[PDB]
């Protein structure tokens, strides 16, 4: 079985690249450009529209050097891939919520190192666009 | 790489064999027959099995004759490497 | 004969367990027309919105309960207390052995 | 949870659609084949990122149809037991709320709803709201809940939700 | 053991004599059945009032510590905000008088 709060990943999803709102927006964003600067002659799919619409209504960063800057402070710590991608997509406030959305957090490192670290993630975050 | 050796060595002599002849007439017929780029210039002809036939006297079917070895490797022939006998 | 009586009684024990723990988790839709048992990772297809109400695949019927005879939310206390009424049955017996 | 793996999937290509550039055909036909779908080991589909390296043409007895072993990279996405993600509210219904994630549906019973959050039949839209009128949660709302137990079917992917937890609602 | 109750599933100390019981935070006693029974039904929710359970904030043990409820929780307040002013008054006080205060 596979368990998110436990990390139980399978042999599959064990060691794979995590993708946050922005970053799937950024290299979908490409492929709008391909078909407004191009069309050839086929056209898309509503899914798209869709899927393109849903990462731009959660996302909350805009430039490319500063979303790979947020993955990079929070992997030097006794973490996992699965717990950068909620600290970095969701961008928590204080310390003790970002205990609260990952069970496998509170059995680490103490409070006084992760307030530091959610400095950094606060202070890139675009609060307007 | 660990199996395809035909850029260095190759043992058989080559030359088309009656197996070969038949898989190619066969295979080319069929995909003439679902609308393909003929390789040639036509000269007015709507059989299947003579179309495949002029394209392998011209040699320019774009196809590669994979030989399997017994032992677990193979090897890669052309057809122009590979000389039609009658 | 001591470890014989001893054997059964966890056996016994467990096989209340396990058929109350198999019996609560299996499913909770049925429509009463076409008699189709339908389970919860279905309900967003299952669903009309101009009428706020749950409907079938093949026809256009309203959809009830599941046959009220397994451990629901109020159910469940009913068939938790049976296992409970083995020990003053066995307390004179269960005290004298220990 | 969005991820980026590689992907090796058969494509088959007609016959007839060769052209003059035969890798431009593969490539245009394989943007619309594998994405929209969804497979139960890797996930989701959304788009091809950078195309990797192609295979040669494969051709078998009894199928006139060519193949091409294309290697591509492309983003997927399995939900997991225990990730907490955003949704959208689509149908509010008194059995239970109907949520969405994207291109996924979720679920949320009557159990793991908090008894302030009481279903009002009264009014036409429908809508959680507490007995004080503090929060309403109606239709095309940005809320949370937590995954409980995934599904695959097809393409339209099933995946359970609950709302009992707390530092929900409305973020 | 069966007097002080039990929240949800209720038919569990009657079961297993060596029991897992946790304790929580606004003061109650829930075992370990009513933690699963729970978590799949809903969330941290005090079964009495309202009191939020996000944390792992349980004290998992088998040897019944809670035995009274009064002589738990007295034993909580204390070692809390309490224990911190063990050093602040000797810092002023001059007489064994104001610690009757504490107790
Ligand atoms: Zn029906
Ligand atoms: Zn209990
Ligand atoms: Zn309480």
């Amino acid at each position: 079985e596979e368990d998110a709060s436990q990390l139980i990943f399978p042999k599959e999803f064990e060691t794979a690249e995590t993708l946050l709102n922005s970053e799937v927006h950024m290299l979908l964003e490409h492929r709008k450009q391909q078909n407004e600067s191009a069309e050839d002659e086929q056209e898309l799919s509503e899914v798209f529209m869709k899927t393109l619409n849903y990462t731009a209504r959660f996302s909350r960063f805009k430039n490319r050097e500063t979303i790979a800057s947020v993955r990079s402070l929070l992997l030097q710590k006794k973490l996992h891939k699965f717990e950068l991608a909620c600290l970095a997509n969701l961008c928590p406030e204080t310390a003790e919520e970002s205990k609260a959305l990952i069970p496998s957090l509170e059995g680490r490192f103490e409070d006084e190192e992760l307030q530091q670290i959610l400095d950094d993630i606060q202070t890139k975050r675009s609060f307007q666009y | 790489g660990e199996r395809p050796q035909a850029n260095q060595k190759r043992i058989t002599t080559p030359y088309m064999t009656k197996y070969e002849r038949a898989r190619v007439l066969g295979t080319r017929a069929l995909q003439i027959a679902m609308c393909a780029p003929v390789m040639v210039e036509l000269e007015g002809e709507t059989d299947p099995l003579l179309i495949a036939m002029k394209e392998l006297k011209a040699r320019k079917i774009p196809i590669i004759i994979r030989r399997y070895l017994p032992d677990g490797s193979y090897e890669d022939w052309g057809v122009d490497e590979l000389i039609i006998t009658d | 004969l001591v470890n014989v009586v001893k054997y059964k009684l966890d056996h016994m024990r467990r096989r209340i367990e396990t058929d109350e723990r198999d019996s609560t988790n299996r499913a909770s839709f049925k429509c009463p027309v076409c008699s189709s048992t339908f389970t919860d990772l279905e309900a967003n297809q299952l669903f009309d919105p101009m009428t706020g109400t749950f409907r079938c695949t093949f026809c256009h019927t309203e959809v009830e309960e599941d046959e009220s005879a397994m451990p629901k939310k109020d159910a469940r206390t009913l068939l938790a207390r049976f296992n409970e009424q083995i020990e003053p049955i066995y307390a004179l017996l269960r005290e004298t052995e220990d | 949870m969005f991820y980026h793996i590689s992907l090796e999937h058969e494509i088959l290509l007609h016959p007839r659609y060769f052209g003059p550039n035969l890798l431009n055909t593969v490539k245009q036909k394989l943007f619309t084949e594998v994405e929209g779908t969804c497979t139960g080991k890797y996930g989701f589909v959304i788009a091809v990122t950078t195309i990797d390296n192609i295979g040669a043409g494969v051709i078998q007895p009894g199928r006139g149809f060519v193949l091409y072993p294309v290697k591509y990279k492309a983003i997927v996405f399995r939900p997991f037991k225990g990730e907490v993600v955003d949704a959208v509210v689509t149908q509010v219904n008194k059995v239970g709320l109907f949520t969405e994630i994207g291109p996924m549906s979720c679920f949320i019973s009557r159990h793991s709803i908090p008894s302030e959050m009481e279903f009002d039949p009264n009014s036409n839209p429908p809508c959680y709201k507490t007995m004080d009128e503090d929060i309403v949660i109606q239709q095309d709302d940005e809320i949370r809940l937590k995954i409980v137990g995934t599904r695959v079917d097809k393409n339209d992917i099933f995946a359970i939700g609950s709302l009992m937890d707390d530092y929900l609602g409305l973020v | 053991m069966d007097d002080q109750g039990c929240p949800r599933c209720k038919t569990t100390k009657y079961r297993n004599p060596s029991l897992k019981l946790m304790v929580n935070v606004c003061g109650h006693t829930l075992c370990e059945s009513c933690v699963d029974l729970l978590f799949v039904r809903g969330a941290g929710n005090c079964p009495e009032c309202g009191t939020p359970l996000r944390k792992s904030n349980f004290r998992v043990q088998l040897f019944e510590d809670p035995t009274v409820d009064k002589e738990v929780e007295i034993r909580k307040k204390v070692l809390k905000i309490y224990n911190k002013r063990e050093e602040d008054f000797p810092s002023l006080r001059e007489y064994n008088d104001f610690l009757e205060e504490v107790e």
